[PDB]
């Protein structure tokens, strides 16, 4: 399916955006 | 502003900020970001009932979690980040008296201040940038470099001198108020408790001498300079 | 003499003059003997008490709902409990009945704001006596059984007895200056077409359902005398406040159900028996 | 109209009324009744004309429950969405109107052939669509426009739309908006009192047309009736803000 | 915004600043942000309309990184060069805007058939292109323009282009410009807050169309974000001034 | 009476009114109830500290580059050496990264002029000590090894020690009042097409590459104490001067690289799982 | 109110405004940001000794 729809669980919070705890995103 | 000769207690020319029942001193000078305005006038329309302030509770300095800068961190690396007010409620300083009004009220407008205190030795050197991004929800992974950090309202911390910074954050949101608390019976259509983001980034990597320390620490403090609350409700636990 | 006319100007040709507006200028050609004559309102004119705006219609008291209150209703019980949204009455079922004048006029607009007023008329007498608490609850709602949660909001305890009517202004407290209407801006379905998820996916707008409720709970259980009725009915009226406001004209939410017949040619279409 | 403030005998303390949010987004205030009714409404969407008939009749009455589509009844040339306009919902509350209306005609052509428009004054009948007046099989010799009533003309090539303003030609103080039944055979002089006349539209050759309508500048409604008994099913054809 | 003059603690002698070269070539000064955004930008270049659908939807949002083409992804009706306009690069720095926009439609025709334009107010969805609203197979009886929303009309023969000015109809203080991801399925009431409504464009028959856009007179941007992370390869597609 | 109207004028029919301009007059038709109403900015308005022009954006300090300065760097060695052109960063390679706000805004325009400002922040402490010389060189450039050639231009020797920051205005000295931008005015290539000389031959413009350089050389070799780091990093910031000026709007040089996704229909396009 | 506009005038449509003339009026549309801006001759201007006419 379209991969952009949902963010993978390990990097994201419940609200389906990047978690504040996950610093490596940059 | 001007240092004096050495007495029993060193160079005793320290200033201090006294806010409610918490004092924070500073050794060297202070960097301050420009005092800029917030959205006003919509307040009286969007809230039919009168809005309340709890200065004694919310205007006191609250220390949050410590940040660990190492010699391995490259340029553009996030040292920390904070979705506010969400993270000050339920993530950092969970039992702070600053959070008491957020239990009962459902809406509010928040102008913040954030003081940062660094303590690296005189044989270290490095630059850290702290910057605010107003209304960052689903916009965290773009315009999030050191370059954009220098453009937005920001402070700059040299890790050798141990200067202090104070970042003033106006309320600049697309809606009139921001929702404080999520709940089982509340709507899932809106993202609550996040009107801004605070990034702390390595502008230049930390460096040390031969047989020197491989890290040093920074401590953020926050305080609401204008916390107005509207829509009283039954008290709930925070997240 | 026949001197040449050297004056000129660049024009942008448009078909209609002020087509989409409800005011300003117009290029209309009067079908009269006199091109600048108008209908005289010297004798026959609009009466002063008729509503001049839709905000005047939204200040007419309409009967929203009713409910019962017996002696058997233990304290804390929800007598009445609705989502107070002027946009829609229900989110989960077809509505049919007589909508209130403020709801009817609201359905014409995409956005609303300002306070809403209620009025609870207890169909009782001198010998009925109880106490109810009317609470307005925003964002987060209480549980049916936990009366304490309802008490910790904006409340007005009404002591029923000699007085049989209580007015209640619901204060407008939301994150946005105006709420948008939950009813759709445009709905072409007219023949009660059986709906699917593909139909829903291609809607005009996304229904932002209101979580703001108004509950009525028992404080003091209704203790009537033996000689009168044990259960009374309560009438709940509703109008827009004095600072009620509407914006963004759309396709109407509600439409006439009862006694709708399409016009025909009179008397060509077999009127002569 | 009656506010119902008559019955508001309560004199106890209440919450604040706040400040009005009018003029906050924009100064353009859309709340006035005489501004809503002055907005144009569509009536006939690409209906056909013929040179074989007398012309196409458009009864001069404001758009309301009279011009509403109900499900599973006879089909008409009127568009279905007249029922559910904001401009119709207003006219469902007022049973009297007076003053001029404003019809806008748009011919789907760019030919030199002229189309005509003819305000026939209130003559008692309430016909619409194409009609053969007096059942004759030839109207080119004696046209409806040529008889000598007030008449404008569209010339599609120059500009393929006109906006006329038809006068309030009637013996009544007020023109009636609606009835409980449109198709009911009751006393004939009263059935006529819901129109103030007709527009007729004759072309040279066959051509399609669209008609809009609104209230003129000089226009007043009165005799307020309150809101009717209604039905809705908007909830059904949309996703919640929660999937 | 923050100048960064805060950190300029140097108080030593420097070279001269000279005289400004502004107004030297011509008085026409093009430096203002509210003058760049007021220039028209092209969106849809000769896209097709159909009478079979409800109409062609144009979401009312300013041109930015949202409307950008990336290499080797799904094809859209949006033109590719929206990304690299000067008017887009400005909107990439500001996340909030407010006030009216100005859409310009140009129908590729000279027929008597009228085309309509309909400002639908902010209703939460963010659809574009042709859509069958509620999956019906007939919209000629009940058109989107006929429902009774604000509506203008183009008559191609008279003048085959209009310039509308769509109002800021929303409950928000500000309309959001962009997101980190357009195609991400997050909370539904927030995804809606990047548009202030839609334009729809219904024709009688099939026809092609072009759409431009700009800021209105009443238009303000705010919430400055600084410049993004960028790529370039202009050097590659040009000769040096030395062969 | 029905007197004949004898007044007339010759008109030149144009489709649009002031299509290409960013100011003046317009023939726009407002989609409102009121034809002359506007968006109120009574409460919600632009904040005073937001940039009103592009020249305000071009006065924001952005971090251009960085470089190192060790104890092993013998005197006269080029620490830093770039072509200071705000048009392009490199002439001979693809650039990717975070461009400075003055470079970003410049890329929108075909011509620029006026002075450029630099600011060198040495990431050091009290115990570092050296001396660098910052030279601006026009038309003719020096050799890497001949430090004397660099000294005979417009220079500012900075004595590093307690102060860790030096500001440097680069004076605008060229043969023309405005330089033209080295980046192309229009580039239709979007799919990284493999370039040939026939492609180059049919370019929009001829890239007039700038020979103006800014070099930083060692005067006094960096002599730090044993207890601190032997090599420091220097941050080079850059903004437009107080008399910076731009003209001739073109297709932008730079475009967003990171996290670009094209919009789709929500929720028609399979948003409902 | 929405009063009808009764004012009108008869126009003679011409394509160009003052096509054959070397002076007078023109219908030209400036390709600028500002519609009424012109080339400044503050510094750079015609030298006084240059021929202004063919005579």
């Amino acid at each position: 399916d379209n991969p952009h729809r949902f963010l993978p669980a390990n990097v994201s919070n419940r609200w389906n955006e990047y978690s504040s705890a996950y610093l490596p995103r940059v | 502003e001007v240092p004096s000769k050495e007495s029993i207690q060193g160079d005793a020319t320290q200033q201090s900020s006294k806010e409610e029942n918490t004092i924070i001193t500073r050794d060297q000078q202070q960097t301050v970001s420009e005092n800029i305005p917030s959205t006003v006038g919509d307040l009286v329309i969007a809230s039919s009932e009168p809005t309340q302030q709890f200065r004694s509770l919310t205007n006191r300095w609250m220390p949050i979690n410590s940040i660990r800068v190492t010699v391995n961190g490259k340029r553009n690396d996030l040292l920390a980040q904070y979705y506010i007010p969400e993270d000050f409620l339920s993530t950092h300083a969970k039992c702070a008296p600053n959070t008491i009004p957020f239990e009962t009220y459902v809406y509010g407008k928040y102008e913040l201040e954030m003081k940062f205190v660094a303590n690296g030795n005189k044989f270290q050197c490095g630059k850290v940038i702290i910057s605010v991004k107003f209304d960052s929800y689903q916009a965290d992974n773009i315009n999030t470099g050191f370059q954009a950090a220098l453009s937005r309202p920001h402070i700059m911390l040299d890790l050798s001198t141990n200067n202090e910074g104070v970042l003033k954050i106006p309320f600049r949101y697309h809606r009139a108020f921001v929702r404080n608390q999520t709940h089982k019976t509340a709507t899932a259509g809106v993202r609550p408790g996040k009107f801004a983001s605070i990034y702390v980034q390595v502008l230049s990597p930390l460096q040390t001498g031969e047989g020197g320390a491989n890290d040093m620490f920074i401590r953020p403090f926050y305080r609401y300079t204008r916390a107005e609350f509207a829509g009283m409700s039954y008290k709930v636990p925070l997240t | 003499d026949k001197p040449k006319d050297v004056s000129s100007i660049t024009i942008i040709p448009k078909p209609r003059l002020g087509f989409p507006h409800g005011k300003g200028k117009s290029d209309a050609v009067a079908m009269r003997v006199n091109p600048v004559a108008l209908t005289s309102f010297q004798d026959v004119s609009a009466y002063p008490d008729e509503p001049r705006t839709t905000l005047d219609i939204a200040r007419i008291w309409g009967l929203r709902s009713t409910f019962n209150w017996g002696s058997g209703d233990e304290h804390g019980k929800e007598l009445f409990n609705t989502v107070l949204d002027p946009g829609l009455r229900f989110y989960d079922q077809d509505y049919e009945g007589q909508i209130t004048p403020m709801e009817y006029v609201t359905g014409l607009y995409n956005f609303w704001s300002g306070p809403i007023e209620l009025r609870f008329d207890f169909v009782s007498n001198a010998f009925h006596t109880g106490t109810v608490i009317i609470s307005a609850e925003y964002n987060r709602s209480s549980t049916n059984t936990d009366e304490c949660q309802s008490h910790s909001t904006y409340t007005k305890t009404f002591h029923l007895g000699e007085q049989k009517s209580v007015h209640f202004t619901v204060p407008y407290i939301y994150d946005t200056v105006v709420r948008r209407n939950t009813a759709s801006a445009y709905l072409p379905v007219t023949d009660y077409d059986k709906v699917d998820n593909v139909s829903r996916a291609q809607a005009m707008g996304i229904r932002a359902e209101s979580k703001m409720r108004v509950k009525v709970r028992v404080v003091n259980v209704l203790r009537p005398v033996a000689s009168t009725t044990s259960t009374i009915e309560v009438l709940v009226y509703m109008r827009g406040g004095k600072n009620y406001a509407l914006h963004g004209l759309k396709q109407s939410t509600y439409w006439p159900s009862n006694s709708v017949v399409p016009i025909d040619s009179f008397p060509p279409d077999g009127y002569d028996p | 109209m009656d506010t119902g403030a008559k019955e508001d005998e309560d004199e106890t303390a209440n919450f604040s009324d706040g400040v009005t949010a009018m003029g906050f987004q924009s100064l353009d205030t859309q709340v006035s009744i005489k501004d809503i009714l002055r907005r144009p409404v569509l009536l006939f969407n690409h209906v056909e004309l013929d040179p074989d008939y007398t012309g196409f009749f458009i009864p001069i009455m404001p758009p309301s429950r009279m011009m509403q589509y109900k499900s599973g009844d006879k089909e008409t040339s009127f568009q279905r969405l007249i029922g559910r306009t904001p401009q119709a919902a207003i006219m469902n509350l007022f049973r009297f109107w007076r003053g001029s209306l404003r019809y806008t005609i748009i011919i789907h052509s760019t030919d030199g052939h002229p189309i005509y428009v003819t305000h026939v004054p209130h003559t008692g009948n309430r016909v619409y669509g194409l009609m053969k007046v007096n059942n004759l099989h030839e109207y080119t010799k004696v046209p409806i426009f040529g008889c000598g009533l007030t008449t404008e003309m569209i010339i599609p090539s120059v500009n393929p739309s006109i906006c006329v303003e038809v006068p309030f030609d009637t013996e009544n103080n007020w023109a009636v908006t609606f009835d409980e039944d449109a198709q009911r055979n009751y006393s004939w002089r009263d059935k006529g009192d819901t129109v103030t006349g007709h527009l007729v539209v004759t072309p040279v050759v066959s051509v399609y047309m669209s008609v809009w309508v609104e209230a003129g500048d000089d226009f007043e409604v009165s005799n307020f009736y309150g809101p009717p008994s209604v039905k809705t099913n908007d909830w059904n054809y949309a996703f919640s803000d929660e999937h």
